[PDB]
């Protein structure tokens, strides 16, 4: 529970080195803003993370 | 009248041996069935996301990218 | 599925279209029917009817529609204007000097008050 | 009659066309939705549309009724199935085509495609 | 033989066989360094400003001097009120002119400053160099950086030392280093720096492989296949898409709220807006050279200019007869071009309601456009029977080059930044590279699938090209292959695949990174 990521396989449905990551610069992937990440619900729709600006019809 | 969402079906008449004719299938309906029918489902609103398609020339294996299982490399 | 519908779909497929919408071929067939009926009626009114009557009817119809297509050198496409008239108009227009602009107005000036949407609320 | 009084009374002359359809087609035609455009104007436009459709419907019914009681349908108005049920009046392609021909529309089709 | 015909034709025709810019640039450079250096760097701001102001006053451009004084007064209003009021001849000006300013600095800082000034000699650094030489003198020292809590200041305060010649000569370090709390050879140093710097240039390329690049992808969901065009702003802060429903939608690429200059919309919370007013499908959009203006064209035959500050239309241009398919701003954003169904190319300026130039010569509809980096030439391409590319002159309005060879519908055109190369793609998957001056094809690139290549982009130095196709791929090409040390062409550096997302736009940033965009369709 330190960060939020969308790398889990459930997000989209539609040697074992014992060193910290900063020892291998050639394996690091930059981070995306959580509000802009591609996460899907069970049905298969893309969840909108901007609940502040949503309005009801 | 060509923007309807209903399926297109053709009948088949036989004027004779080897001379078929086709007509559009159209059955009379009552106004109750049309007026009382439910509306289709409303799709969700437009939105956009982001992800990394490639880092330093290599494609990460994340859910947002295609699987390696399924023309991208010269072999001459 | 009727005949010539498969043929039109095959023709479309053989030209790059990778997908269609069911109803296009019906639209094309009905358009062909209506065009044939109109031309036939015109030819019948003109004059048993010969080929000259049909040619005259088509020529008359070409005066107010079908001014398009993929015509090339001296083909009546894109409105049907002649290249000499367009060249004359271009010569007339391209004779004036380009507008004078200063660095302090480059990107902020607009047309006169008569050609702007001011006060449309 | 005056435009001001009519617009003020527009409360009592709302048509049956839902506001969603009005907003959708106004946006398609190039006019922003009611929040930026007085709702009275949108209601007026929808009422004009309703009046136009009702006029066409009355013309079609008049055409259908005079035909009711040689005796072969006019070519170019293909459509239908068994022919309906009972002695009910059926809105068919022929009457609609005859009615809208007076408004400048052509709805000619083919009966059999072969 | 065409050569015989051309020779006969030619023979029959008788053919015989100022200071404010520099100050702002220096300030912007200064605030970019580490906070350690800034304390010593800020000492250069006041002398430069005062000497520039006095020079402008003396030269007779009193208007420019007044403008400089009023513009920068807010910056120094909290330190030198009395001096600024005096500047509103007295002995103060004479004393300033007679005695040249003395500013202490470190050797490494001096070297960095000289290198930076040389790097931008023609951009405005020459003015600062001249001012510093003439009206100023730098007493370089080997001490460490001077700061209220650095080693040098702490040592001097604790050990009760004495000031130096540099420290002797209205902010003075004496108030800091006292208990109450060398010269320079510029000009010579400049040629000297240039000689040292010229030794570290790269002048060859042998062996090796192509450059690696990264990519970021933006995907649009729930579009239902109604999106027709796409465009990013020049700084990659906004994205606009036109639809088949006649409206346009702009988003914030980071999700932050958009702002409106209207007072009634003070601090409203929305990150996407709509531009309505077209009555037909929108086919082109273009952000102006932050961007405040936007252009769009539709099938109804109109071009509309929108405002990104109040989010409303301003003017309509009505020169076309039929659909308009493409619209493009000029390389600097006052001129724009358009072309559509009626087989003509028109050039506009935003100040006039009628096209200033009309370009005739194509035999079919136009399907692509492009500007030259210098802003005085335009490129266009036609389809069908006449598949050719043409280069027009904006001064005269005549054609000067024709390129032939394409056998398929042409979808994209692009001109290199250096101004000497041109790229084009068609629906057969081919990419052509043309020499503009000689009008000759250089080479062909292959590897893309059939369908179309909507966009192209050139690297900053014009040595790498990136393309996006409707086959859901992004590919990188090498314009010139490395010299040998002794279905797909061998110059394709990389190729990436998307997850069922046709690519409608690719863009090269300042770095070796690109941004792409497309629409996701599950089917």
């Amino acid at each position: 529970g330190l960060i939020k990521t969308a790398y889990s396989d459930s997000s989209v449905t539609s040697a074992d080195r014992a060193v910290p990551s900063y020892y291998e610069p050639q394996t690091i992937i930059p981070d995306i803003d959580p509000k802009l990440q591609w996460v899907e619900d069970g049905e298969g729709q893309v969840i909108n993370q901007f609940e502040d600006m949503l309005q009801l019809v | 009248g060509y923007e309807s969402t209903r399926p297109l079906r053709y009948g088949e008449a036989s004027l004779g041996p080897g001379q078929p004719l086709f007509y559009i299938d159209d059955e009379e309906v009552d106004f109750e069935k049309v007026i009382n029918a439910p509306l289709p489902k409303v799709p969700r609103d437009m939105t956009f996301t982001a992800h990394w398609l490639a880092v330093e020339g290599v494609q990460p294996s994340i859910p947002q990218n295609p699987t390696t299982a399924e023309d991208l490399l010269p072999k001459g | 599925r009727p005949r010539d519908a498969r043929t039109l779909e095959l023709l479309l497929t053989a030209q790059g279209v990778t997908s269609f919408e069911p109803r296009v071929s019906q639209l094309l067939l009905d358009f062909a029917y209506r065009h044939t009926a109109a031309v036939l009626s015109d030819a019948l009114h003109l004059s048993s009817i010969t080929a000259n009557a049909v040619a005259l009817a088509i020529s008359s119809r070409l005066g107010y529609q079908f001014r398009g297509g993929g015509g090339g050198y001296y083909g009546g496409g894109g409105g049907g204007a002649s290249k000499d008239w367009m060249l004359e108009l271009a010569r007339e227009r391209n004779k004036v000097a380009l507008p004078r602009v200063l660095p302090s107005e480059w990107g902020v000036r607009l047309p006169g008050e008569r050609f702007v949407l001011s006060g449309v609320s | 009659a005056s435009l001001r009084e009519f617009l003020n009374k527009m409360d009592d002359y709302a048509p049956i066309i839902p506001d969603a359809v009005t907003n959708y087609y106004m946006t398609r035609a190039g006019l922003p939705p009611p929040p930026q455009t007085d709702i009275r104007l949108a209601r007026l436009l929808a009422l004009a549309t309703q009046k136009f459709i009702a006029d066409i419907a009355a013309d079609a019914y008049q055409y259908s009724r005079i035909r009711a009681s040689l005796g072969i349908q006019r070519p170019g108005y293909g459509g239908g199935g068994q022919g309906g049920s009972q002695n009910r009046t059926v809105l068919t392609m022929e009457d609609l085509g005859m009615a809208v021909s007076e408004f400048g529309v052509n709805v000619k089709r083919s009966e059999f495609y072969r | 033989n065409l050569n015989q015909i051309v020779t006969d034709y030619l023979k029959k025709k008788g053919f015989t066989r100022k200071y404010l810019k520099a100050f702002l640039l220096l300030k912007n450079w200064i605030d970019n360094n580490l906070d350690i250096y800034k304390f010593e760097l800020r000492k250069l701001l006041w002398p430069v400003f005062v000497y520039s102001y006095l020079e402008l006053v003396s030269q007779g451009y009193v208007d420019d001097a007044k403008h400089l004084l009023e513009t920068l007064r807010s910056h120094f209003e909290a330190v030198h009120q009395d001096q600024l009021a005096l500047l509103d001849e007295n002995h103060t000006t004479r004393l300033y002119r007679e005695n040249k300013y003395r500013i202490p600095l470190n050797q490494s800082l001096s070297g960095n400053l000289f290198h930076f000034l040389e790097r931008e000699a023609d951009n405005g650094g020459a003015t600062i160099i001249y001012i510093l030489q003439t009206h100023c003198s730098v007493e370089t020292s080997a001490r460490g950086p001077i700061e209220p809590y650095s080693f040098e200041a702490i040592y001097r305060r604790a050990r009760n030392l004495d000031l130096d010649e540099a420290d002797a000569h209205g902010v003075t370090n004496r108030d800091v280093l006292d208990t109450s709390a060398r010269a320079r050879d510029v000009v010579m140093e400049m040629q000297k720096v240039r000689e040292n710097r010229d030794r570290f240039v790269i002048e060859g390329r042998t062996g090796g492989i192509g450059i690696p690049v990264s990519a970021c992808m933006f995907t649009f969901h729930n579009t239902l296949g109604t999106v027709s065009c796409m465009d990013f702003s020049n700084d990659h802060k906004l994205v606009a898409v036109g639809t088949m429903d006649s409206y346009i939608r702009v988003w914030s690429l980071d999700g932050k709220p958009l702002k409106s200059a209207l007072e009634n919309e003070k601090n409203l919370k929305v990150n996407n807006r709509k531009l309505i007013g077209h009555s037909g499908p929108v086919y082109g959009v273009s952000f102006s050279d932050s961007s405040k203006l936007l252009l769009s064209c539709s099938a109804d035959g109109q071009i509309r200019l929108w405002s990104l500050e109040i989010w409303a239309c301003l003017c309509i241009y009505k020169a076309h007869d039929g659909p308009v398919f493409r619209v493009l701003w000029g390389p600097h954003g006052h001129y724009f071009a358009s072309a559509g169904w009626d087989k003509t190319v028109r050039v506009f300026t935003q100040d006039h309601a009628s096209a200033v130039r009309i370009m005739v010569g194509h035999d079919t509809s136009i399907s692509a456009l492009a500007w030259h980096p210098n802003g005085t030439y335009v490129f266009s391409a036609s389809d069908e029977m006449d598949k050719s590319i043409r280069m027009w002159s904006v001064i005269t309005g005549n054609c000067v080059r024709i390129f032939t060879g394409h056998t398929h519908y042409i979808t994209a055109l692009e001109c290199a930044h250096n101004g000497k190369i041109l790229a084009s793609a068609d629906t057969g998957g081919n990419i052509f590279i043309w020499d503009i001056e000689k009008g000759t094809l250089i080479k062909k690139c292959r590897g893309h699938g059939k369908g179309g290549i909507p966009s192209l982009s050139f690297s900053a130095e014009s040595n790498v090209l990136v393309s996006g196709g409707l086959d859901c791929t992004v590919r990188v090409w090498d314009i010139e292959l490395p010299a040998d040390p002794n279905q797909i062409t061998p110059d394709q550096i990389s190729a990436f695949a998307t997850k069922k997302t046709p690519v409608l736009k690719v863009r090269f940033t300042r770095m070796n990174l690109i941004v792409a965009g497309g629409c996701y369709d599950p089917e």
